[PDB]
């Protein structure tokens, strides 16, 4: 009963599991924003240049 | 589709997403290209590929 309570009350300690999702996530994202960069070149979309 | 300004390849439908009257290019967190205003016809379409 103890731990059932803990488990439905407090939230942060299953964090073990959530920071791996949130990690994955974090790279994608970085990847996604890497399209918009102009490396030194004029436009950062291929169809514009 | 080549709507002024750009060539691509993708699904043209409509939306029912606000728009403000001076915005006419959309994006998103991803920031691509999402939705579109035809000169013609003031029509807000959405592309998705
Ligand atoms: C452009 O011309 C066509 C044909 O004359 C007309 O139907 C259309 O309404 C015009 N565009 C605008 C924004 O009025």
């Amino acid at each position: 009963g103890k731990i059932q309570d803990s488990l439905s009350s407090t939230a942060s300690a299953l964090g073990k599991l959530q920071n791996v999702v949130n990690q994955n996530a974090q790279a994608l994202n970085t990847l996604v924003k890497q399209l918009s960069s102009n490396f030194g070149a004029i436009s950062s979309v291929l169809n514009d240049i | 589709f080549n709507f002024n300004g750009l060539t691509g390849t993708g699904v043209l439908t409509e939306s029912n997403k606000k728009f403000l009257p001076f915005q006419q290019f959309g994006r998103d967190i991803a920031d691509t290209t999402d939705a579109v205003r035809d000169p013609q016809t003031l029509e807000i379409l959405d592309i998705t590929p």
